[PDB]
């Protein structure tokens, strides 16, 4: 959907796969704030929203 | 309440090290206060900063 009532996915109780994520090549613009591109395989987070 | 010069000083050092201790709490101005969390979420280029 568009910018207007935008989707928000809460995923809970998972084991996330950003290493896929970050080496796929589908994806223009990888920005990661507050944490690096990387490292992201060896933290164990909260809450995360899509 | 006799022996108050000598608490004094032990009540003066005990407080200096207290308010040493808790400013590791403290970012100054940082993401986080611990290095270990700054260093296991940031990159070393972006973490020295």
């Amino acid at each position: 959907a568009s910018v207007y009532a935008w989707n928000r996915k809460r995923i809970s109780n998972c084991v996330a796969d950003y290493s896929v994520l970050y080496n796929s090549a589908s994806f223009s613009t990888f920005k990661c704030y507050g944490v690096s591109p990387t490292k992201l395989n060896d933290l164990c987070f909260t809450n995360v929203y899509a | 309440s006799a022996l108050g010069k000598l608490q004094d000083v032990v009540n003066q050092n005990a407080q200096a090290l207290n308010t040493l201790v808790k400013q590791l709490s403290s970012n100054f101005g940082a993401i986080s206060s611990v290095l270990n969390d700054i260093l296991s979420r940031l990159d070393p280029p972006e973490a020295e900063v």
